[PDB]
């Protein structure tokens, strides 16, 4: 019978051996994916705000264009109220 | 091979705790997949440490740009790899390349009037990118405490990695004691199961077990020695009147004999 | 044979244990570190894009003066095929 | 050894004694085994095949019903006469006899050379025999000493093990012979050769125990998979049983424990479970509409044999082709990621693009009711840190390395689109799903490493545009989620 002390013992043993095992599995796992998901989320932001940047100045690049009849940005913006 | 790890297969499961057991080295192997992928995972983590540039809020290595650049990218300084990176993209978006080598892309004066004192006007190419990378890295990159900082950067993960990889390895021998420990148990289980086996078979019916145990033996040492076809049959009787292959046996010798 | 059963798993556990303490260290720390990086990224390129924002409503302002006296992104190629 | 020089000795082989069977097989064995200068030449050969392949079939059908041969009481064993003939008789007069017979007192079918192969009586479908390399230590343990041993490790005291070991010596020196051209020989076409595999194959498996030495189903399963290794051509002939059978034989190795159920081999004991992949990929190259069209009636979840394949799948039990999948997911990975150069992989580098090659092509079989995802925390794909290795390996044997890494980025890509559009058409599941395939750190080459590979080896064009069209699909993801 303190055989079966001990025979119940292992079990329980091996049982919360188990549970913390794959809690702990799946804690790292979430965790894992959550930092992922974040990462790739602030890379497209980054691509998207480059993106736009890169959009605006073609625009005022057609708009300089049109005025034919950040530094450079003020310095086009200044040369566009002169002409005016 | 196989032997050397495990030999579980079957035992009569006496007690059958060896699926429990089983199921410990099962997810040893799944925690063995875990760190070794964890290892793969904080040196892909670093990977992209060395080579970004980005952090300027918390010698000074911005350096400022050019007109032109401004003008590009709207930005006035930092470093060139963020300028060439955008550039890049630029020419992805645009789509201004080609693909027949492909760096070759089709000049715009987007870009034209980055270098236009060499008369590049006279000739709007599609021409290698990589010519316009050696043009703008100091062409238009000009210029017109937190020295710490260089510490708190791609070096941490490095180091961390290291001593992870050093405890590890810190651990390693007492584990392969223990495997050592794990072969040894494993064939003292492995000869016990077959006293057991003997005991049992023994405890069935004494007399057929016994009968045949001491045939064994006998025809163990015949082996390990010379062998001799057959230890009876000299009385014929038996092994004549039933058996007839005698027959056309000898028929073939006596052709030849 | 049950006494060998049990040794092995002793020894199983021996193994289990100091993999946990492996496991709980290093991985912890990877993870803090991680999300530092992360947030720092975050935060940096908020302002970067808030900077960025500002200067396009600047140069909002500037062209369509320029304009008239011939999101938002929107109106303003609006206004600006109109011309 | 020396002496044994002939080559006819197939004639005494086909002759139906014991006697002839044991001189030539043993004595031709032991020829086959000898290399330095011996081979097996081909002028006349194919009876020996012949021969071979009827002996290996009527010995294992007795066999299976469980009756020696070799010994009877009959002999010579059809008519004996000197009757009323000279040359020419049997017609009219005959029937005199007849009117002979009626007053002294005052046609049939032949059967075909072999005996069926299946559909026999006795050998009825029960499912036993589909365990793993683990029987090795079955196999000590049988082989192990103990005072039952009953490995009578000498002749044959009684007929049965004499059959077995017959079997067993024709299976070896089959194999010997197998390793030249002269495959040719044996290309498909010896429907001998063909129906001996077959029935061979149904027994193993399917196996009512008349076998003695587990060893001895070793020996028969390994030697067997490697002469299938020296086939590259045609096989699957009343395919649909024998394709099944070939998909059991190579499924027996690699340690089995939804997800996948197979841990990775550690490659430092076994070099079958290369071969099993070896053969799953060359003898099923042929796209003809038969091979890859009996695997796909295998994604199914005389006449009578269509009864026993059925009777198989639900005998082994959903679907099963995932156990495939899995087991080719072996030998790959966690050790040449794991090691220290990547110089050691180039060795089972050569081996591994076979894998990676059958493994889409089966993706091109899987465009109806299934639950299939196979990238949930089991493998990830170290597949992209294998590519920066070939790749900087590039920049730093040979022949294979580029359509290795090729294929590499083909498989993700592909395996990613068929998950979603497939979970997509069934819409079983919520669409986190997405959110599930974003969360994979072993996934989307960073954009960084996109660009810049974009400039430093410039000659992987084609390479390039495979990151392309993966960053592609990833971006779209990303923005598509929301």
């Amino acid at each position: 019978f303190l055989t079966n002390e001990l025979i119940r013992l292992q079990m329980e043993k091996l049982d919360a051996k188990l549970n913390h095992l794959k809690k702990l599995e799946k804690f790292m796992e979430l965790e894992r994916k959550t930092l992922e998901r974040q990462q790739e989320n602030l890379l497209i932001q980054r691509l998207n705000f480059n993106q736009n940047s890169s959009k605006i100045v073609n625009v005022l690049s057609k708009c300089l264009n049109l005025i034919s009849d950040i530094r450079s940005q003020i310095d086009h913006f200044k040369s566009m109220l002169s002409k005016p | 091979a196989e032997l050397i790890p495990e030999l579980y297969s079957f035992q009569q499961l006496v007690d059958s705790e060896k699926r429990l057991d089983h199921f410990i080295h099962l997810r040893n192997l799944h925690m063995k997949r875990m760190v070794a992928q964890w290892e793969r995972s904080k040196l892909s983590q670093e990977f992209l440490y060395p080579h970004l540039n980005f952090p300027n809020v918390k010698e000074e290595p911005f350096m400022s740009y050019s007109p032109q650049l401004t003008a590009i990218i709207g930005l006035k300084s930092g470093t060139s790899h963020d300028a060439i990176f955008s550039i890049y993209k630029y020419i992805h978006l645009n789509e201004l390349l080609t693909n027949d080598q492909v760096s070759i892309v089709k000049l715009d004066t987007q870009l034209i009037t980055l270098l236009p004192s060499s008369l590049k006007e006279s000739s709007p190419d599609t021409m290698k990118l990589t010519d316009l990378l050696s043009l703008i890295n100091s062409t238009h990159l000009l210029p017109l405490l937190k020295f710490n900082n260089t510490q708190r950067e791609s070096q941490i993960g490095a180091a961390e990695l290291n001593e992870n990889a050093r405890e590890l390895e810190q651990i390693k021998p007492k584990i392969a004691l223990q495997d050592k420990e794990i072969t040894s148990v494993l064939s003292n289980l492995h000869e016990s199961n077959k006293r057991y086996r003997f005991f049992k078979k023994i405890s069935e019916d004494p007399v057929k077990a016994l009968n045949e145990c001491i045939a064994s033996t006998s025809n163990a040492l015949k082996v390990l020695s010379g062998d001799e076809g057959y230890n009876e049959d000299m009385v014929r009787r038996a092994n004549f009147y039933k058996e007839n292959e005698a027959m056309l046996r000898e028929n073939i010798e006596v052709i030849l004999s | 044979f049950l006494t060998n059963e049990l040794i092995r798993l002793q020894m199983e556990k021996l193994d289990a244990k100091l993999n946990h303490l492996k496991k709980l260290e290093k991985f912890m720390e990877l993870e803090r570190k991680t999300l530092e990086r992360q947030q720092e990224n975050l935060l940096i390129q908020r302002l970067n894009f808030n900077q960025n924002s500002s200067k396009i409503v600047n140069v909002l302002s500037k062209c369509l003066n320029l304009i008239s006296d011939s999101s938002q992104i929107d109106h303003f190629k609006s206004m600006l095929s109109k011309p | 050894e020396l002496g044994a020089i002939n080559l006819h000795a197939l004639s005494m082989s086909l002759q139906s004694k014991n006697l002839g069977e044991i001189n030539t097989a043993l004595n031709t064995l032991l020829v086959t085994s000898a290399d330095s200068n011996l081979k097996i030449s081909l002028v006349k050969y194919p009876e020996l095949l012949d021969s071979l392949a009827i002996l290996g079939m009527n010995l294992l059908s007795n066999l299976s019903q469980n009756v020696v041969p070799y010994h009877r009481n009959t002999s010579d064993y059809y008519y004996e006469d000197a009757g009323s003939n000279q040359y020419y008789v049997t017609q009219h007069d005959k029937m005199v006899d007849k009117i002979f017979e009626k007053v002294n007192n005052n046609v049939k079918q032949w059967d075909l050379l072999p005996e069926p192969i299946r559909f026999l009586p006795n050998q009825f479908p029960l499912k036993i025999h589909r365990t793993p390399y683990l029987t090795s230590l079955k196999k000590i343990k049988d082989e192990i000493d103990d005072p039952f041993t009953k490995i009578n490790t000498r002749g044959a005291e009684d007929p049965k093990v004499l059959i077995n070991d017959q079997l067993s010596t024709i299976s070896m020196i089959l194999r010997n012979i197998s390793f030249s051209d002269n495959n040719s020989r044996i290309m498909s076409r010896n429907f001998y050769l063909k129906r001996f595999i077959s029935d061979l194959l149904w027994l193993v498996l399917i196996h009512p125990e008349n076998f003695t030495c587990n060893r001895k189903i070793l020996n028969f399963k390994k030697d067997l998979v490697i002469v299938l290794s020296n086939i590259s051509h045609l096989l699957e002939i009343a395919s649909s049983i024998d394709c099944l059978l070939i998909l059991i034989l190579v499924i027996s190795f690699g340690q089995p424990k939804e997800s996948l159920t197979f841990n990775e081999f550690q490659l430092q004991w076994g070099k079958y479970q290369t071969f099993g992949v070896d053969i799953l990929a060359k003898l099923f190259s042929l796209e003809k509409p038969n091979l890859n069209y009996f695997k796909s009636i295998l994604l199914n979840k005389n006449h009578k044999d269509k009864k026993l394949l059925r009777r198989l799948l639900n005998l082994y039990n959903h679907n099963l082709l995932n156990d495939v999948v899995s087991f080719l997911f072996s030998a790959i990975p966690l050790q040449q990621v794991l090691s220290q150069s990547a110089d050691p992989s180039l060795l089972i580098d050569q081996f591994s693009p076979v894998i990676s090659q059958s493994l889409t092509s089966i993706l091109v079989i899987v465009q109806l009711p299934f639950v299939w995802l196979s990238s949930e925390e089991n493998i990830g794909s170290g597949l992209l840190k294998l590519s920066e290795i070939i790749l900087n390996i590039n920049n730093s044997y040979s022949k294979v390395l580029l359509p290795s890494i090729n294929i590499s980025c083909v498989q993700l890509i592909k395996c990613l689109v068929e998950k979603s559009i497939c979970f997509e058409n069934c819409l079983n599941n919520d669409p986190e799903i997405l959110k599930k395939i974003a969360s994979i750190p072993n996934l989307f080459p960073t954009d960084l490493e996109i660009f810049q590979l974009f400039t430093n080896p410039s000659v992987d064009i084609q390479i390039i545009n495979q990151y392309q069209l993966l960053y592609n699909l990833k971006n779209d993801i990303l923005t598509n989620l929301e």
